[PDB]
């Protein structure tokens, strides 16, 4: 019965479940680099770092395949648009992002449990 | 996944020999050798545009049904 | 047809009006307007090419 | 009046299907082998 | 928790090398672009966005969803002249999609721009559209003022759209606005028009209940 | 006034640079107006079949 | 005292939805006369406009109008927002999913091979029989 | 009644050959009325008699099915194309492939001859039509601007040299010096499967399973709509007596009056014996150089050959 | 040394396994409950 | 351009089968059509294929008729080649000619 739980359970391949706990090991070298720059910038250790990459610093330092947007009947050189708040003391990696849909599913589907259980 | 279908193709023009020769190589195949570098054109009794363009084609081949169907007449 | 002609030339032939789109007459019959340009205008244009 | 298997007609004829005045032209393998060229050279 | 601005574009980093991949494996339908466009404008970087949706116009410029998320990212972030020609661009290049149409003419009645719209419309009336195009502009003068020129739609729209049931609307107007003369004038040119074989009931129900 | 002479080509010389580096496909010409009819009106029970 | 019906038929159409909801937002809408009345006064002759008589490249927008632009679009973004409501879950359902995906698959099973498979889950509830 | 039509004899089928083992896709009239080629799906390029409608060769070679055949006019050679991603020049002196003509990414939906060069251009599924050179098997130009795949091309002496349908809903006319396009004709709404060529009054027609248009060529004006045949239609052929005829995928054929826009008769054939009612459909269909015979590649592995019906006026709208 | 007489758990997993993996795969089902072969399965099935 | 060479074959008949499919799916729905739907069809057709070898009677409660008839169509098509690549396949392993060893196998199987 135990076998029979766990193989109708179960869906994933040998590559999806090695590439779930690369990404995992991913998340956790990340916030482990993190730590580390952030103390050398916190004490203040300025150590510079490589990059052997051909692409891929392309993305922040500007407009990767740019196009502009096309120009006719209307003056549009005069307006200009204000950039976001900062706000550098209550911004969290998960504000950016939004809500999960299996979070807000998940506290909407403890919400309807709740009631239906309560009534 | 890896194991997926296609739903758009390879497009064309982007490879040795769009463009720029894809930018003149020096690279070329044994089946890019010359060969039948010679045009044979149509001679006067094979079917030459000039032998072709007088022809009124509607009575010869009325010609060629009936022949045909007495062929396949006399044979059964 | 100004915005439509982007990055397009001068005597590049778009179609973006109504007018493009009702059919014409019946243009009755062999007309010189519906012809085939001229036979040594065609030797021209495919010695040209 | 037992139909074999062996016969078993499915599939009306070609003559029924079509009619008398069309004409119908089964070709299986052909006159003139790929030896016996199609136009001729001027010999 | 994010600290200064350099994890902060190492985030942005992650997300933008996350979406421009999605986008070199698919290249196809527009969610990935949509996506990464609304995620772009969430961030007040409207630039990058600009050029995610003019390049996704370039994949594919049919899509009538994606012109509308572009133009209501330029009307969402107060770039009214930037929208203004993305939907003067819209309504040259796919002139059969009414939406677009619709929301150009809303858009320049909310921005107090009343002669903007007149001349949205006329172009508009320059192809034709159908029944509910006719009848949004003649609620637009309606909605204003401007009985006559409204008229004059409504004499357009009866020579152009020529149907029992729009000749039945107009003569209900012309009751409903008190020009019964005017509205006898329109049913004597209409039961002239139509002759003698082809009427239904309706054109003389209506008129019979009118004179009633 | 410049007189120009072409350089003459050694016959024992490699190709000197690299020509398989690749990017992706640019911007196509300015999209054309469709020119379509007013879309065919579609009902509930067609869609439904 | 006024009354008005106005439910929804099936889908059909992308613009038959754009349509209704047009109508919606056109007739909660309210013109200002004052404002009307004083562009229509500064611009005279060219107020009642053709398709070609010249002011397109000149209206420059004030700022209440531009404000009352977006906050209506943000009220026509949260209307849009709020178009697939989720309907409540039960769980004394006998569940027949492994996964998040399969419960919607089966859900989809549900309304197309609802109709025709009547038969086999009444021979599985009442013990494999008839 | 703005038109007056030409009365046209109505067509009857008097033929049905067979023995290609798959859909015959294409079929092509060599310039002497002695034979005509047709391709198909089993991987085969048949000679039929003409007159007799006996088998005259098969030839072998495409790995994948043929999607179409030409005689060429000024040189004795047959060229093939197919979703092999393979075009071929088949020497009739030798019955035997002397050139392929390689460079397709993907499958080659048609070709045609330039009437006075001698020059090749073809269809791809890769979006792209190419023109090659026939004596030097090599791609003169890329023809690329479609999005979809390519359905269908033809070739001129005269101005714009390369018109091409494609499955993106457009059409482009080109030019074959520059390479590239000149008019791009969006009025099709579902995908353009059939251009063809009037030989004398210098317009053209064009087939999507919505409705087939005719057309000026210089600059494409739009001049008239020939509709109701609302099926998919995947040829369309002139007559020089200005019959046009439209082949569809659901096996119905109408004909038509190229001047006045006149469908004058309706033909739905039936199928072969042992064939499927779901497999009535035509690919192609072509008029010998007589102009008297019209010849169809039908989807249940027929050729179906037509000629007039000799009874006087029982028609005339 | 596979087979025997059915109980209701092996026939409840061969049911949930049928769910799961369908009509033409017997293998797979059958590697779910020991001391029963493919063949049985299949059998006990139809 | 790679070449449809001798271990490419099936492949790019079955990857040129699935194109016809979605040329034809695209052109036989209406105006108003939501433009989606098509790897459903492909699946149905996939099935098709499957219940054909299987030889099980393959049939949709609820399906269009266009689709169904096309479904069926290509089903004919893609057996008729495979059916005649056994033919020339046994007849090549008759003969004793130079044929690879999984092409008896499937050759085996096919028969
Ligand atoms: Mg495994």
């Amino acid at each position: 019965l135990s076998e029979a739980r766990a193989r109708l359970a179960n869906t994933q391949g040998k590559k999806a479940k090695r590439k779930a706990r690369e990404k995992q090991l991913e998340e956790a070298r990340r916030l482990a680099a993190l730590q580390k720059r952030r103390e050398l910038r916190a004490a203040g250790i300025e150590i510079q770092k490589k990059r052997k990459r051909k692409r891929g610093v392309d993305y922040n330092a500007e407009i990767p395949f740019e196009k502009k947007p096309a120009l006719g009947f209307y003056d549009t050189s005069e307006e200009n648009y204000q950039a976001l708040d900062a706000d550098f003391r209550k911004l969290r990696q998960q504000d950016l992002d939004g809500e999960l849909r299996s979070e807000k599913e998940g506290r909407d589907r403890k919400k309807d449990k709740q009631h239906l259980k309560r009534k | 996944t890896a194991a997926r279908p296609t739903f758009e193709p390879a497009r064309g023009g982007r490879g040795k020999g769009e463009g720029d020769l894809s930018q003149l190589s020096k690279q070329y195949s044994s089946r890019d050798l010359p060969s039948h570098t010679k045009i044979k054109y149509r001679q006067t009794t094979q079917d030459a545009p000039e032998e072709v363009r007088n022809r009124d084609f509607r009575r010869e081949l009325e010609e060629r049904e009936r022949a045909a169907a007495r062929e396949k007449n006399r044979d059964r | 047809d100004a915005i439509a002609r982007q990055g397009q030339s001068k005597d590049k032939v778009i179609y973006s009006k109504y007018t493009d789109l009702v059919p014409k007459e019946v243009m009755n019959a062999d007309d010189p307007d519906l012809q085939r340009p001229d036979e040594e205008a065609i030797k021209e244009i495919t010695e040209k090419t | 009046e037992v139909v074999l298997h062996e016969d078993k007609k499915y599939y009306p004829t070609a003559e029924e299907v079509y009619g008398p005045e069309v004409e119908t032209i089964v070709q299986e393998e052909d006159t003139q082998p790929l030896t016996e060229p199609i136009i001729k050279p001027v010999k | 928790k994010i600290t200064d601005e350099e994890e902060l574009n190492d985030y942005k980093l992650r997300k933008r090398k996350t979406f421009e991949d999605n986008i070199r494996k698919n290249r196809t339908v527009i969610s990935n672009w949509i996506k990464y466009a609304q995620w772009e404008e969430s961030l007040k970087e409207i630039q990058r966005a600009r050029s995610i949706y003019e390049r996704a116009l370039d994949v594919d410029y049919r899509n009538i969803t994606l012109w509308l998320k572009y133009a209501e990212m330029e009307m969402k972030n107060r770039q009214v002249n930037h929208a203004r020609n993305i939907w003067d661009r819209a309504i040259t290049t796919l002139p059969r999609v009414n939406q677009f149409w619709y929301k150009y003419t809303y858009m320049e009645e909310m921005l107090g721009n009343v002669a903007g719209a007149r001349q949205v419309f006329e172009r508009w009336m320059e192809w034709q559209p159908e029944e509910q195009a006719w009848h949004s502009y003649i609620n637009f003068e309606l909605r204003y003022k401007e009985v006559d020129r409204a008229r004059t739609i409504y004499e357009r729209f009866v020579l152009v759209h020529p149907d029992v049931k729009n000749w039945i609307k107009y003569a209900r107007f012309e009751e409903k606005h008190a020009y019964f003369a005017h509205a006898r004038k329109v049913y004597e040119r209409a039961v002239e028009f139509f002759g003698d074989e082809h009427m239904d009931e309706h054109l003389y129900v209506a008129f019979a209940k009118f004179e009633e | 006034v410049i007189r120009m002479v072409e350089m003459q080509k050694d016959p024992m010389e490699p190709p000197r640079f690299k020509i398989n580096k690749k990017i992706p496909r640019g911007p196509p010409s300015p999209p054309a107006p469709v020119m379509h009819s007013p879309s065919r009106k579609m009902t509930v029970k067609e869609q439904q079949e | 005292k006024k009354k008005r019906k106005n439910p929804d038929l099936g889908f059909s159409d992308y613009a038959a939805a754009q349509l209704r909801q047009y109508h919606r937002l056109t007739k909660q809408i309210k013109p200002d006369m004052e404002t009307y009345e004083r562009l229509r006064e500064k611009h005279g002759e060219e107020f009642f406009p053709t398709s070609n008589s010249l002011l397109h490249g000149t209206h420059v927008p004030s700022t209440e109008e531009i404000d009352r632009m977006v906050i209506d679009l943000e009220k026509q973004i949260e209307k849009r927002d709020k178009y697939s409501r989720r309907r409540p879950y039960n769980d004394d359902a006998d569940i027949d999913y492994i996964n998040e995906r399969n419960a919607k698959f089966n859900k989809k099973a549900e309304r197309f091979y609802g109709k025709y498979t009547a038969e086999i889950k009444q021979n599985l509830e009442r013990g494999t029989a008839v | 009644t703005m038109p007056k039509p030409q009365w046209h004899p109505p067509w009857k089928l008097y033929r049905v050959i067979s023995g290609h083992l798959g859909w015959v896709r294409c079929i092509a009239v060599e310039p002497g009325n002695q034979w005509f080629v047709t391709g198909s799906a089993d991987r085969t390029i048949k000679i039929w008699d003409l007159a007799s409608g006996k088998l005259k060769l098969s030839l072998t070679g495409h790995i994948s099915t043929v999607r179409g055949v030409i005689v060429s006019t000024r040189s004795p050679y047959l060229f093939s194309c197919g979703e092999d991603k393979q075009v071929k020049c088949w020497d009739l002196e030798y019955n035997k492939v002397i050139r392929h003509y390689h460079g397709h990414l993907s499958a080659v939906y048609g070709l045609d001859l330039h009437p006075t060069i001698d020059v090749l251009v073809t269809c791809s599924r890769d979006s792209t039509a190419r023109i090659w050179d026939v004596r030097t098997k090599a791609s003169v130009h890329t023809l690329s601007g479609h999005t979809n795949a390519v359905a269908t091309v033809r070739c001129q002496a005269a101005e714009p040299q390369i018109i091409t349908g494609s499955h993106d809903t457009t059409i482009r006319l080109w030019d074959l010096v520059a390479g590239k396009t000149r008019v791009t004709l969006t009025n099709h709404k579902k995908s353009v499967r059939a251009v063809v060529l009037h030989p004398r009054h210098y317009t053209f027609a064009s087939g999507s399973p919505d409705n087939i248009k005719q057309w000026k060529f210089p600059d494409g004006s739009f001049i008239q709509n020939l509709s109701g045949h609302n099926a998919i239609i995947n040829t369309l052929t002139v007559n020089s007596d200005g019959v046009l005829v439209s082949g569809a995928d659901n096996g119905t054929m109408h004909l038509w009056d190229w001047r006045t826009g006149y469908n004058f008769q309706r033909v739905h054939a039936a199928v072969q014996p042992g064939s499927l009612d779901s497999e009535s459909g035509i690919f192609a269909c072509a008029f010998d150089q007589s102009e008297s015979r019209l010849l169809t590649a039908e989807a249940d592995k027929t050729i179906k050959v037509y000629r007039e019906d000799d009874t006087a006026t029982e028609e005339t709208h | 040394i596979k087979g025997g007489v059915w109980r209701n758990t092996e026939d409840e997993i061969l049911k949930a396994a049928v769910m799961k993996y369908g009509k033409n795969q017997w293998s797979r089902i059958a590697s779910l409950l020991h001391r029963k072969s493919a063949k049985q399965c299949k059998a006990r099935w139809y | 351009a790679k070449t449809v060479t001798k271990q490419r074959v099936e492949s790019h008949f079955d990857l040129e089968l699935r194109a016809a499919v979605m040329h034809d799916i695209l052109d036989m729905m209406p105006e108003g059509i939501k433009q989606n739907k098509a790897r459903t069809i492909l699946q149905h057709l996939s099935e098709a294929w499957r219940c054909w070898k299987a030889n099980i009677p393959w049939k949709v409660p609820g399906l269009p008729t266009p689709i169904e008839n096309m479904i069926l169509r290509y089903v004919k098509a893609k057996a008729d080649w495979w059916t005649n690549t056994a033919h020339y396949n046994r007849e090549r392993i008759r003969r004793g000619a130079t044929v690879d060893k999984t092409v008896c196998k499937k050759n085996l199987g096919r028969l």
